[PDB]
RNA sequence: ACCCCCGUGCCCAUAGCACUGUGGAACCACCCCACCCCAUGCCGAACUGGGUCGUGAAACACAGCAGCGCCAAUGAUACUCGGACCGCAGGGUCCCGGAAAAGUCGGUCAGCGCGGGGGU
RNA sequence: UCCCAAAAUGUAACGGAGGCGCCCAAAGGUCACCUCAAGACGGUUGGAAAUCGUCUGUAGAGCGCAAAGGUAGAAGGUGGCUUGACUGCGAGACUGACACGUCGAGCAGGGAGGAAACUCGGGCUUAGUGAACCGGUGGUACCGUGUGGAAGGGCCAUCG
RNA sequence: UCACAAGGCUAAACCUUAUGAAACUCCGAAGGGGCACGCGUUUAGUCCGGGAGUGAGGCU
């Protein structure tokens, strides 16, 4: 959720997914259809939801970790510096990036837990099965 | 914050297949980015410069040992 | 350790000198002392103690230098310079020196 | 100073049973290294001369002081300052100190059934756990200052500890029994 | 360049029969007794300069 | 001419390491002894000095070897110069050339000189 | 000094980080030699780290400082001699609106180390700074108000 | 080098699996720059000297 060591600041920019499979670590994954930031929550939200669906699931795999310090105007104006060291840490997602993946559960349990996980996300998403094996 | 506005300069002052002269500066560098060949002397700040006059050509060897040299004109 | 040879060799300037490189190899009581040009892969003169110096052991030093000096002047030489390996100075190699230098 | 029992018996010992390639294959003794632990917890710029005195008196050879490794860790430490003494022994002198110990200083020791037989240097060398400095013929409490002790490493050309043990044993190395 | 209450110093030079200044940063700190060196005047050079002022 | 050895270059990992089989009186190496030249911030281990026997062990030389390194295609892609568009925005597409990284197919355990020494 | 800086150079922000106003008579000149951090087995004051030994070991160390580059054939780690941390010069270039700033072969006087080719006009480089004016001091002998001197000034260092 | 997801191993390390980077880089374009040539169509260029203005920019 939160990183323990860093440089402390950043920019922003975008292009198509690189660092995630279609599938690994289990039977059914969840993929982003849109580029965006994901906060420390919205995962915590999605983790606690998917988990609050199947207890003794037991496979919840979140392949997204936020480390993107973002900042905020503390109160007002421009007379001053760049600010807001701790506001929130996002990760960056981009289509084909697989955020979550689960297993050990049913087909339908995955369908519905991914559905509940769907909302609470800034982005559209969807789910799949496994055709593809690139490296292992 | 941000407190250095000065560029130094650097880069490469005379490129390959270029007619040069004696005393010209073929390169400005931090360390030895490349070393000196024949025709070439090197100052304190490194900075490969020309001993003789001629055509400056480059030899790029094995990734990280590189050399500037002066081949004759006549 | 073996960096002594590489040092002494890379020290001596191949090209920008214009001169020539007189090597020496002191290994067994057999020695080499072959003299090489800088650039051309070729070798100019190259005398040696390699066979039959007739009981002379490290004393043949002068001789194997002496020979070379003479054998040098045959092609002609202008003040070739001294490339050793690891082997530094004084008794053994300095005699080959005092021979081949001042013997031409 | 031996070297006669060094040659002959030790060599064919393994040549007459499991065979062997050549007389040069058979292990030999490279050097004996004496390192005097000093400094740190116990450090005396005055007793440097002491340890150097004893050491120089026993081995017939002058001792050389070490330094710090350019480290400061937690406790007492710095870039350099003497942490200890070194003496390297080779050739005739190595055998001087070696026969000195084995012939005298080895049997004379407190509760001595031997020195540890188990593998010391897997690559075929050997180490020693020498404790008291006063157990030698060359050092007694007749003339002394304080009580300390020295460390000794035996380097051989042995390829394995099996070729080590039998080698050093015929030289008069006893084992725990 | 800048100066004040501090250590070291800049002395320059002086010597037998030559009258000349090397103008060299010295120091009083680690080792200072003689500021002595060898230098070239209006002479043949070849002459010792005592840089203690 | 051909084998091979010693020195020495160009090439500076598709020539490097590991495993390793062969090589000894030609050349090389240890081993050999050293008061003295010379040296070891201590030891001739390294320098260095006097020379065989000895073994080829260790080192070096040559050869087998593709387990590791190293080099590495084709296809397709990422990106992009230029041309033309979509979406409020994040962002995205089409034409047109250029076009990788990685990964797979594979490729190798080098190649080209000079001088000298010793074999048939 | 990095990043922003869009693979030349350059480029702003009360943009993102961190240094300098020094130090070194040796950390300079040269010659000679030396090779690191770490790990694993074993060892007396130890038992995370000392010191020693074996083994691995393109750097994972070191480089007086910030960082980037560069470094293993050294620029790193020891000693021998030393004072080129020189005087009179500067072909030719980098860089800048200017003023500054930088790199520099080669020439002479003369020295240093080396047996030698040779290297030496400070320091692996890149920060350790400050125009002009008015003065302080040592050298020089150009000016010096009729003339011969002296005061005052100039010119070469140079300190504030 | 810093960050980091799962499992193994007896918490660094270490292996399987899996990622992030303006101040990381084994790699690395498209493009850009310098030089030369014109092999090709074009027209401007440089130097000296007189007169300027400008040194608030704006949008895509
Ligand atoms: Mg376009
Ligand atoms: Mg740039
Ligand atoms: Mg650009
Ligand atoms: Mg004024
Ligand atoms: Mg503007």
């Amino acid at each position: 959720k939160r990183t323990k060591f860093r440089k402390q600041f950043r920019g922003r920019m975008t292009g198509d997914a690189k660092g995630g499979d279609y599938v690994a670590f289990g039977d059914y994954g969840l993929i982003a259809m849109e580029p965006a930031w994901i906060k420390s929550n919205q995962i915590e939200a999605c983790r606690i939801v998917m988990s609050r669906h199947f207890r003794r699931g037991g496979k919840i795999y979140i392949r997204i970790f936020p480390d993107k310090p973002v900042t905020k105007k503390p109160a007002e104006t421009r007379m001053g510096k760049g600010k807001g060291a701790v506001e929130y840490w996002v990760s960056v997602v981009k289509p084909g990036r697989v955020m979550f993946e689960v297993a050990g559960v049913t087909e339908e349990q995955a369908k519905e837990a991914f559905r509940l996980a769907g909302h609470k996300l800034p982005i559209q998403t969807k789910m799949v099965k496994r055709e593809v094996y690139d490296e292992a | 914050n941000g407190r250095d506005s000065n560029p130094k300069y650097l880069g490469v002052k005379k490129f390959g297949g270029e007619v040069v002269k004696a005393g010209n500066i073929l390169v400005r560098q931090r360390g030895t980015k490349f070393k000196a060949g024949q025709g070439v002397g090197m100052g304190r700040d490194h900075t490969l410069f020309a001993l003789s006059d001629g055509k400056v050509v480059f030899i790029n060897k094995g990734k990280g040992a590189r050399f500037i040299s002066i081949e004759a004109a006549q | 350790r073996r960096k002594l040879r590489t040092r002494r060799k890379v020290r001596t300037t191949t090209a920008a000198s214009g001169r020539l490189r007189l090597s020496v190899y002191r290994s067994s009581k057999h020695i080499y002392a072959q003299i090489i040009d800088d650039s051309r892969g070729q070798t100019l003169a190259a005398a040696s103690s390699a066979a039959l110096k007739s009981g002379n052991k490290t004393d043949t030093a002068a001789a194997v230098g002496k020979a070379l000096a003479a054998a040098a002047a045959e092609k002609g030489i202008k003040q070739v310079v001294f490339d050793r390996g690891s082997y530094k100075y004084h008794g053994r190699v300095k005699a080959l020196a005092d021979a081949a230098r001042e013997g031409g | 100073q031996l070297k006669t029992k060094y040659n002959d018996q030790v060599r064919p010992a393994l040549m007459q049973q499991f065979g062997y390639s050549s007389v040069m294959a058979v292990p030999r003794i490279e050097k004996i290294v004496v390192n005097e632990g000093l400094g740190s917890s116990k450090e005396d710029s005055k007793a440097i001369d002491k340890a150097a005195k004893e050491l120089a008196l026993i081995t017939l050879q002058k001792p050389i002081i070490t330094k710090a490794k350019k480290s400061i860790s937690n406790f007492k430490l710095r870039q350099g300052m003497p942490v200890g003494i070194k003496v390297t022994l080779r050739g005739e002198r190595m055998y001087v100190f070696l026969e000195k110990l084995i012939n005298i200083g080895l049997p004379r020791i407190r509760d001595f059934r031997g020195i540890n037989p188990n593998a010391f240097d897997g690559r075929g060398n050997y180490n020693l756990g020498i404790k008291e400095q006063l157990i030698f013929p060359e050092i007694t409490y007749d003339m002394v200052d304080k009580t300390r002790g020295m460390d000794i490493t035996i380097v051989t050309t042995a390829k394995t500890d099996e070729e080590a043990r039998a080698l050093l044993q015929s030289m008069g190395l006893p084992f725990r029994k | 360049a800048k100066d004040g209450p501090r250590i070291i110093v800049k002395m320059e030079s002086s010597a037998g029969t030559g009258f000349y200044y090397t103008t060299t940063k010295n120091r009083r700190n680690t080792q200072a007794k003689l500021e002595l060196k060898k230098y070239d005047p209006v002479a043949k050079k070849h002459v010792v300069f005592r840089e203690k002022k």
